[PDB]
């Protein structure tokens, strides 16, 4: 059964060396969530530094593409990083090219074109990754944009990915049947990022010291990852309400 | 196994097997010696017939005035690894009027070795070769495997029954390192350890082959009657 | 490496026969038979479209019968898709000939190109061969009026009247029985639909499940006129020989 | 434009006897109007009892005279440690300096 | 080379080319045959620049008998003339051009008609009753249209030829050493040996 | 580049490919070769399963690969096309290199030479073809005739036959033909040709095709009722 | 290094069949309903628009997508494999035929050259065939309005109306009962609207549903005036406020 | 399948041992070096009788102080003989002399490794190189598609080999004329042939200093058979 | 399943089994450790005295690359030395264009990214070498170890090979009780002991020491070789403690 190894179809229509890669996807066991507010668009991840002797801050699965894009990882550290610098070299060549920033959905069909070609050709793997792109887009606003192993991606009001992903998107599904908004419908990015951190608590279970999150944050012209100490204003902000 | 079709894969146990294929090959081939002193060093080989009818295969290969290697394996993988070791050295002669350092000479080797063990559609060199020279740091003796390992040592021996001159050496490390300035000593310690490795056959004159470089000697063969000397 | 996957498609059995060119004949007889007669006076290409449904757009269809240049046509047994390759390429190799000597190209010499085409997908390259049967049918200035066929192997043979794909047996001995030499080309149309109505998988021959093609001397003076039937002229030839 | 040729002047002479010969050459090497040296020898031992000068062009001298050098060296590794005899060197010369036909060595060679 | 001169007639194409080869201040031969068969009712004669006009006629030569031995056929002399025409339009843009000009003679046995075509280095074709290339044509041409009619025997054609050199033996200035001559017909090609 | 290595050594020292070509000639039609005295006789096989046949326009299994030298073959007919073609050019190059047409053993050799070129590359098969290539050396009236193979091999015989039941004809042809005496004229030489066929073929009628080969580029092939005419007569003095 | 799968992946079995391109289609049958249907005077595309979250926002998810101003394309199977296909086919039309012409491609041969790049997955090396198949509705001056179907294969047909996809039988037969040759655009939209209530399971509206039309010219989506010859798109989008007036008188 | 190129567990190349295989199903060779020349003998092996003999060429040429003989597939030598003659001519350009018989073999070796996924098999072919040159006279050599080449005072390739290596162990000494060595190559092919020795199977030749490399004629060789016969019977 | 017997194949967990397998390999090599430290970074490994005949000090295993960043190595040791000089032409490379000496971080990638590049095809095999290497740039001490996958990471201490999990332990007891900073002086002296009490998980064969270090302040931000008084000092420091 040599047609479960290479990107070729099985007798039922399938790619199991996609369906794989998309395994690959929760090896790290971490999970991420994506919301839009008014004028910005948060991105977190959970941050798991289980060995004592690693350099945390070099520890991070969120990535500043551009000036105004950010993608946060979910799959293994190496293919990870091999996206990143990929879409980095592609917005960079873009800008040159073409005058004007990368969009953020353009960047995400362009990934997803390239993915879509490892699923064709026989010679390169999938990279067993997900890929999360989140900007404010001077034309669409606040932006997030998803990107997997089989070359499939579509724009969201907000999401989560990785192990846990199901509490996580019924969590926000709920909330937005009660708001019947599109978004967050707050001034501030920071209060945005509260209501991120609150939703992943309420859908996990689980509760956050400033070293158990990652955080990445796009306004209108720049896209910042948040400091430990930035985290942990941002959780003295929750617990005292 | 299942790991041992080509040299692009590893074996659960993590080994490569075509590797360790290409090393017994090696294993298989006749016994060469290699030791050095503080002012020269020395190779001993067993050359190989066919049959009676047939000439002794030659060991020993010289890549420039101060360096040369002799050979235990597939003898056609040696000349390929020769001929590039006698491009290097002399490279480094003529781009930088410099005589290429012995150590060097080792890791160009290791390096050329190693890139036949991860790609596709190669085949590993299946040749063991000892490097002797003379350069500005003096005597050097090295060991090649195809694994790409390569070895700086006082002495050493490869090919069938190398243990014997191997263990021989061993022991003999505090004589034969310091016969400095003295040649023929030197080279009756090496044919003493090579003899360590015979079985039912003795030294001849048409089947040892003795090479020697040093601080006043290029580095040069001996063979037929010119090692009569030496039995 | 790669080579756990490859299937090795230009090799020999022990018998020596290629495999591939073997399977890909034994695709071509699924598909819809198609029949080349050739008479003294013109040449006839009949071909069965492959089971037609009621929606399909019958008059701006081709899916037997194409146009190589204004005296040879060529009608197709097996995948389509494969054919319109080898019918691009024919069609260059034709005005590249017309180009050079100014006149057109003999039936023969671009069969032969076509065919040899054919030939190398067969011993180098590792890819499959072509799973494409022709009918050539032709005029020149040498030879007259010309039948040929080629198959994925890359051989090429002359014919008086010829059938490929489906029942090409049941076809060819019908053919064998009712074809002689003094034949017009109104003669050989008749034998064309009598044949393919006999031998059809369906349960009546009408006029939407067929592609027709002549090609007579029939223009004014010495030169040659290509007819591809539109559907409602099937129609009324199917009536004129009393199969409908 | 650049020119990639100069002349670096001096002279040299070869003569045989019976059971010996000489090559000689001065020392001196110039450009234009000047001494750039009292002392660069241009007659070497290239080894196997072969003595070569190229004279003209001392870069296209020195360049021929050292691949000629590395020629000898081969021709050891090659065809057993044969002495490389002068006639022999003769014709690996011509074709060193044929090589370039289209844009050749400026120098007069005599071994 | 120089002189290369092509007559059609009635029945046939008669060619006449020059038989010298000049090199500085030396005529090196006075029996060069400036021609080649194409085939068995083709033939072409050529002038221009040295070493390539025996090299283009031979390489021309090759491929038209390598057409001949594979389909068992002999091309049209308009077929031969577009080939040629072709592989000279083709040169002209090469790094280094062809520098040759033909003359196409041939007996077309489908037609039973001679047919003579013109050819320049740049792959100028034309058909023409009378031909000529280089210098020779401001003669010859203004000599055969007054002379020329286009039903003459093979015998007139000659005899219109031998006109043709006369003038161009008493008012060109080099020594081209005669020519000789060939008849292109029904029958084949054939060398006129006294002229 | 598709790179494969095809032919390739089994451990008993047989290359599969080349081997497995062999058996694609020995479903060829048969094809011989017979040399006599001042000429050589090409007979070819075809087979009747194939009825509605235009003969005018099929390829013929005897090629012309100049005016002096021709070639038969058994085997896969698209892939001797490809070998017919080659040889064909290299009849014009060395005639216009060497100003000489090629000998029958030069050409000969070269077809044996691209045969053998395709067993020991990568990402190719072996022609599928054996070929009888027979001709007169240029100025030359002394008869040729040569065999080739898929492996490359290739030699000179007096009289060889080729294809599915070449056994039987090799047979036949062994017992009649005499090295100190080979068939003195055109008729002997093509009676003993069509004689071999017939113990292989079946009906001396549209099954049997005959090419001779005299020197100076004097090569004719023969029509149904000239060589029925050699039919006719070697039944009748069979009836004995 | 380097793609050493110069082989095959596609061939030939003992049967006849070639497997990968019958699996291929077996994707396309587990793909989501879509369907074309021919008028008169234009022609309808339709598909039903498969969200994967109610997260995601399924309008920048577009099934239907214009080729050129008078030809568009909607599809049934692998939907990455349909995107970079659009892309090929968008810029054929261009390199192959605009930049030559200085007009855009009749649809028979835009469509033949699709249906050329999906042949070449099915025989050059390492590569698998594209897992779709496309309907493509188009007009150009000489041939009017036309509907093509393209498989997996390369294999393509006209069609006077067809379904492809999930329960592409059902609407098939649904279609044959319902067309005939006098149908005007807007009874082929309302047919094509009740086609694909059908095989659509959840809701069915403006946001869950995709159409598009080869109809008149639109000056009004050209985006500039001055030149008589140029008279706009043919291709149209239908809005989601547009097929709801058309639910409501269904 | 596998590797081209593979080694097995022994630390051998598959494809080189195959082709080893192949070499043993050749039709025998032999040849023998002695100070007054070097003789080289084949077993033609005719398929059958109607094959014209004299066409089957196993004995060749590479330059005037060289020749050649095969064992095995054949038509394999065909571009390593090309090889041989262009390295020898090409030497003779370059430098103006003969090249060494050592030279020459060790640069058609040159050819034998360069397999894999260069050709795509080894040869199956293995040939006798001998030749003469003033540094090292009269040479004989065994050329192996390992790539690897001995010198040899005598040796036998082919299906006859092993038993026919053992005779000339028994026979070969320092002292052999050329005439003696034509007889023992004569005697010891008769020995391991199938069919029975005469002028027509068998193929004589040598190498000489004097007159270089000459193929024996069918009449120059019958009289050496028949002077073998009358020797034998005279003891 | 067949899996595991071809790179860059994804099995149905999601695994690549042939980098699973390299790690194997590395598994099996000798120790090797890096300690970063107030200014720098220090690296050691353990060098197997396979016989009396090995020269001393003449078989080094540490590297340089540019002139400030180290590398050591765990597993096959041709696989290290091919990563070693890839990582100099891509230093080499950087230099040419942007003036600057790499920065480690970027250095990191650049290997990295390579490594990550022969988990992609199946006509390549991954590398047998897990890589400790560091430096000193503009932002300080830097050091990373490197695995078959590609995958990377900054530590404050690293180990990997036979003795990984002794020598982890010991590395974070350093951490722990050095929360300020450890000097480079003191992580010589350090590496030293780690590499004797990993030596615990080989000890047939007696082995012999090298070690190298980066120190803004020690070395001038430059990689050097412990050498004679400060290597015998670090050694006897050693010896102490296992006694
Ligand atoms: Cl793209």
């Amino acid at each position: 059964g040599y047609d479960r190894h290479i990107t070729i179809f099985s007798p039922e229509g399938r790619l199991y060396q996609v369906e794989y890669a998309f395994k690959a996807t929760n090896q790290t066991n971490i999970n991420s969530l994506a919301v839009r507010g008014k004028d910005c668009t948060v991105v977190i991840s959970q941050k798991k530094v289980p060995d004592k002797l690693l350099d945390p801050t070099t520890v991070s699965y969120i990535f500043c593409i551009s000036r105004t894009i950010g993608m946060v990882v979910n799959g293994p550290i190496p293919d990870a990083r091999n996206a990143a610098l990929r879409a980095k070299a592609e917005a960079a060549e873009f800008r040159y090219k073409y005058g004007y920033d990368m969009p953020c959905d353009v960047l995400a069909k362009r990934m997803a074109n390239l993915s879509q070609i490892y699923t064709q050709r026989a010679y390169m793997r999938p990279l067993g990754v997900i890929l999360t792109f989140v900007s404010v887009d001077e034309e669409l606003g606040p932006s997030i944009y998803k990107t997997d192993p089989a070359g499939y991606y579509v724009g969201y009001k907000a999401t989560a990915t990785g192990p846990k992903q199901q509490e996580i998107t019924t969590n926000l599904e709920n909330h937005f049947k009660k708001s019947k908004i599109d978004h967050i419908n707050e001034e501030s990015w920071e209060k945005v990022v509260e209501f991120a951190i609150t939703h992943m608590i309420d859908a996990l279970g689980t509760e956050f010291s400033k070293n158990d999150l990652e955080v990445g944050v796009a306004t209108k012209d720049k896209f910042f990852t948040l400091s430990a100490e930035n985290i942990e204003e941002r959780l003295v902000a929750i617990a005292e309400q | 196994n299942n790991y041992d079709g080509d040299t692009v894969t590893f074996s659960p146990t993590g080994r490569l097997f075509q590797v360790e294929y290409a090393l017994e090959a090696i294993k298989q081939g006749s016994v060469t010696v290699g030791l050095r002193s503080n002012t020269h060093a020395v190779l001993v080989a067993l050359k190989r017939n066919a049959d009676e009818l047939s000439s002794y295969q030659k060991k020993i290969i010289k890549c420039d005035e101060h360096m040369g290697l002799s050979l235990a394996g597939l003898a056609p993988d040696a000349r390929v690894l020769s001929n590039y070791l006698r491009q290097q050295c002399n490279y480094s002669s003529l781009v930088f009027n410099r005589k290429l350092a012995v150590e060097r000479a080792g890791h160009l080797l290791c390096d050329k070795a190693q890139k036949n063990t991860q790609s596709y559609g190669g085949r590993p060199y299946g040749v063991g070769l000892l490097i002797i020279g003379y350069d500005k740091s003096g005597a050097h003796l090295l060991e090649f495997q195809p694994s790409g390992n390569v070895t700086e040592l006082y002495g050493t021996a490869i090919g069938a029954r190398s243990q014997g001159a191997k263990t021989y050496l061993e022991r003999t490390l505090d004589t034969f390192i310091k016969i400095d300035g003295n040649p023929d000593e030197l080279i009756k310690a090496g044919v003493e350890a090579i003899s360590q490795s015979l079985r039912d056959e003795s030294l001849t004159v048409d089947n040892l082959s003795i090479a020697i470089v040093g601080k006043d000697t290029p580095f040069t063969i001996y063979d037929g009657e010119a090692v009569a000397k030496y039995i | 490496g790669s080579r756990r996957y490859d299937s090795r498609t230009t090799i020999f059995s022990p018998e020596g026969r290629l495999y591939q060119v073997e399977y890909a004949l034994e695709s071509i007889s699924h598909a819809g038979t198609a029949i080349g007669i050739m008479a003294s006076d013109g040449i006839v290409l009949a071909a069965e479209r492959k089971v037609t449904s009621t929606l399909l757009e019958q008059d701006t269809s081709t899916e037997k019968l194409y146009k190589l240049n204004d005296k040879i046509a060529v009608a197709v047994a097996g995948l389509t898709a494969d054919a319109e390759i080898l019918i691009n390429t024919a069609r260059i190799h034709a005005q590249n000939y017309l180009k050079t000597y100014n006149e057109d190209i003999p039936v023969e010499i671009l069969v032969r190109r076509l065919s040899d085409i054919k030939q190398g997908y067969t011993q180098h390259g590792g890819l499959r061969p072509f799973g494409v049967s022709f009918i050539y049918a032709g005029y020149d200035d040498r030879y007259g009026y010309q039948l040929y066929t080629s198959n994925p192997s890359g051989n090429y043979t002359g014919w008086k009247a010829i059938s490929v794909g489906a029942n090409t047996s049941a076809a060819q001995t019908l053919l064998q029985m009712d074809y002689k030499d003094d034949m017009k080309v109104d003669d050989a149309i008749e034998l064309a639909l009598k044949t393919l109505s006999k031998t059809t998988d369906s349960s009546a021959l009408t006029y939407d499940r067929l592609e027709f093609a002549t090609i007579r001397k029939g223009a004014n003076d010495g030169e040659v006129y290509q007819k591809i039937f539109k559907p409602q002229e099937i129609k009324d030839i199917l009536v004129k020989t009393g199969i409908t | 434009q650049f020119n990639p040729y100069g002349d670096n002047g001096g002279t040299i002479l070869g003569i045989a006897g019976e059971d010996f010969a000489v090559l000689a050459g001065d020392t001196r090497n110039i450009t234009d109007y000047s001494i750039n040296s009292r002392y660069e020898p241009k007659v070497f031992d290239c080894g196997d009892n072969i003595v070569m000068s190229a004279n003209g062009f001392a870069a296209d001298g020195d360049a021929l005279v050292k691949r000629f050098k590395n020629s000898v060296k081969w021709y050891h590794f090659d065809h057993n440690d044969k002495k490389l005899s002068i006639n022999s060197a003769a014709r690996n010369i011509q074709h060193l300096l044929y090589g370039k036909r289209f844009f050749p060595y400026y120098v007069h060679t005599i071994i | 080379m120089d002189i290369i001169l092509g007559i059609r007639v009635q029945d046939s194409v008669i060619l006449a080319s020059s038989k010298a080869v000049t090199r500085g201040i030396s005529v090196l031969k006075d029996s060069d045959d400036k021609t080649r068969q194409l085939s068995p009712h083709t033939l072409m004669s050529f002038a221009g620049e040295a070493g390539d006009t025996v090299q283009f006629a031979e390489y021309i030569q090759a491929n038209i008998q390598l057409y001949s031995i594979r389909e068992d056929y002999e091309l049209s002399p308009q077929a031969v003339s577009s080939f040629v025409r072709q592989e000279l339009a083709k040169s002209i843009r090469s790094r280094r051009p062809y520098q040759v000009n033909v003359l196409i003679g041939g007996y077309d046995k489908k037609k039973n008609k001679p047919e003579l075509y013109q050819i320049d280095y740049l792959g100028t074709k034309v058909e023409l009753p009378y031909g000529a290339h280089g210098y020779s044509g401001f003669y010859t041409f203004s000599l055969l249209d007054h002379h020329y009619r286009p039903d003459m025997t093979t015998e007139e054609g000659l005899d219109l030829l031998k006109l043709c050199v006369q003038e161009l033996e008493k008012r060109m200035p080099m020594d081209f050493k005669g020519v000789i001559v060939k008849i292109v017909d029904k029958d084949g090609i054939r060398q006129v040996d006294d002229f | 580049g598709y790179d494969r290595a095809l032919s390739i050594f089994s451990p008993d020292g047989h290359i599969f490919q080349v081997e497995y070509a062999l058996e694609a000639v020995k479903r060829g039609t048969c094809a011989v070769g017979v040399k006599g005295k001042n000429c050589v006789v090409l007979g070819c096989e075809r087979r009747s399963t194939l009825k509605l046949q235009d003969t005018r326009i099929t390829p013929s299994k005897v090629s012309k690969i100049d005016s002096h030298v021709v070639l038969s073959f058994s085997g896969l007919n698209a892939d001797s096309r490809i070998l017919i073609e080659k040889a064909r050019v290299e009849a014009q190059s060395h005639r216009l290199t060497l100003e000489d047409p090629v000998t029958v053993e030069y050409l000969t050799r070269y077809v044996a030479g691209v045969q053998q070129r395709y067993t020991q590359s990568g990402g190719v098969r072996p022609f599928g073809v054996s070929t009888l290539i027979a001709g007169f050396d240029p100025r030359d009236d002394e008869p040729k005739l040569y065999q080739t193979e898929p492996s490359g091999i290739y030699s000179s015989w007096s009289a060889q036959t080729i294809g599915r039941n070449s056994k039987t004809v090799r047979e036949f042809l062994e017992k009649n033909y005499d090295r100190k005496e080979p068939p003195a004229t055109v008729e002997e030489c093509v009676k003993l040709t069509v004689r071999s066929l017939l113990e292989v073929v079946q009906t001396g009628a549209k099954n049997i095709e005959i090419t001779v080969v005299k020197p100076d580029s004097d090569i004719v092939a023969l029509s149904s009722e000239e060589i029925n005419q050699y039919v006719t007569q070697i039944e009748q003095e069979k009836q004995e | 290094m380097t793609d050493r799968y110069s082989f095959s992946l596609t061939t030939f079995s003992p049967s006849g069949k070639l497997g990968q391109i019958d699996y291929a289609l077996t994707a396309v049958k587990q793909g989501v309903t879509s369907l074309g249907i021919k008028a008169t005077n234009g022609v309808v595309i339709a598909t039903e628009k498969k969200s994967s979250s109610p997260l995601a926002m399924s309008e920048t998810l577009s099934k239907v997508s214009l080729l050129t101003p008078d030809i568009g394309a909607v599809y049934s199977g692998m939907g990455p494999d349909y995107r970079v296909l659009v892309d090929k086919s968008r810029k054929v039309a261009h390199t192959s035929y605009k930049r030559i012409y200085g007009e855009y491609p009749p649809t028979k041969l835009l469509v033949s050259e699709v249906a050329k790049i999906m042949q070449e997955a099915t025989q050059s090396g390492g590569v698998r065939p594209f897992g779709v198949s496309l309907l493509i509705a188009g007009h150009d001056e000489f041939n009017g309005f036309s509907l093509y179907q393209v498989d997996p294969s390369g294999s393509y047909f006209p069609w006077k109306a067809t379904a492809i996809g999930k329960g592409s039988v059902a609407a098939k037969t649904f279609l044959e009962k319902r067309w005939n040759d006098e149908l005007e655009l807007e009874d082929a939209i309302h047919i094509a609207l009740l086609t694909l209530k059908e095989s659509v399971e959840g809701e069915f509206n403006g946001d869950t549903i995709e159409l598009a039309i080869i109809g008149d010219e639109n000056p009004d989506l050209l985006g500039y005036t001055g030149i008589p010859t140029d008279k706009g798109p043919r291709f149209r989008k239908l809005t989601s406020q547009e097929i709801n007036d058309r639910l409501e008188a269904l | 399948d596998r590797g081209v190129s593979t080694f097995s567990p022994e630390g051998r190349l598959f494809q080189v041992e195959y082709s080893l295989e192949a070499i043993k199903l050749g039709s025998t060779a032999i040849g023998i070096a002695t100070k007054e020349g070097v003789v080289l003998g084949v077993e033609k092996r005719a398929t059958s009788p109607l094959l014209e003999s004299d066409s089957i060429e196993k004995i060749v040429e590479i330059d005037r102080h060289i020749g050649c003989a095969m064992s095995g597939l054949t038509a394999d030598a065909r571009s390593m003989i090309e090889h041989a003659r262009t390295a020898a001519v090409t030497h003779n350009l370059y430098y103006d002399e003969d090249i060494n018989v050592e030279s020459l073999t060790q640069s058609v070796c040159d050819l034998a490794l360069r397999f894999g996924e260069l050709m795509s098999r080894p040869f199956g072919v293995a040939l006798l190189i001998a030749g003469h040159d003033a540094d090292d006279g009269y040479q004989l050599f065994h050329a192996e598609p390992s790539g690897t080449f001995y010198r040899y005072n005598a040796k036998a390739i082919g299906s006859g080999s092993e038993g026919a290596q053992a005779e000339l162990l028994n026979e070969w000494h320092s002292s052999l004329t050329l005439k003696e060595a034509e007889l023992l190559v004569l005697k010891i092919l008769k020995q391991v042939m199938e069919e029975k020795l005469d002028e027509n199977n068998a193929q004589l030749s040598c190498i000489t200093k004097q007159d270089g490399f000459k193929i024996y004629d069918n009449e120059k060789t019958a009289e050496l058979i028949k002077e073998l016969k009358e020797k034998e019977a005279a003891e | 399943t067949g899996y595991d017997l071809s790179n860059s194949v994804f099995s149905p967990d999601g695994r690549n089994f042939q980098v699973e397998y390299a790690v194997k390999a590395v598994e099996n090599g000798t120790t090797s450790i890096g300690i970063k430290c107030n200014d720098g970074v220090v690296f050691a490994v353990e060098k197997l005295i396979t016989s009396k005949l090995l020269v001393p000090q003449k078989n080094v295993k540490i590297q340089v690359v540019d002139r400030h960043i180290g590398c050591v190595y765990s597993g096959l040791i041709p696989d290290g030395r091919h990563l070693v000089n890839r990582g100099r032409e891509e230093a080499a490379s950087f230099k040419k264009l942007y003036k600057t000496p790499i920065p480690i971080p970027a250095f990191a990638d650049r290997l990295g990214q390579y490594v990550q590049a022969h988990t992609l095809y199946n006509s390549v095999r991954p590398f047998g070498v897990s890589t400790i290497f560091g430096g000193v740039d503009k932002n300080g001490a830097h050091l990373y170890m490197l695995e078959p996958s590609g995958s990377y990471w900054g530590y404050k201490g690293a180990a990997t090979g036979k003795g990984r999990q002794s020598a982890k332990a010991e590395l974070e007891k350093l951490v722990d009780h050095h929360p300020e900073g450890l000097s480079a002086r003191e992580a010589v002296k350090q590496a030293a002991k780690i590499i004797y009490l990993a030596h615990e998980d080989n000890k047939e064969k007696d082995f012999e020491l090298e070690i190298s270090w980066c120190s803004l302040s020690e070395t001038n931000g430059l990689h050097k070789f412990v050498k004679g008084d400060l290597l015998q000092e670090a050694i006897d420091f050693a010896q102490k403690e296992i006694n």
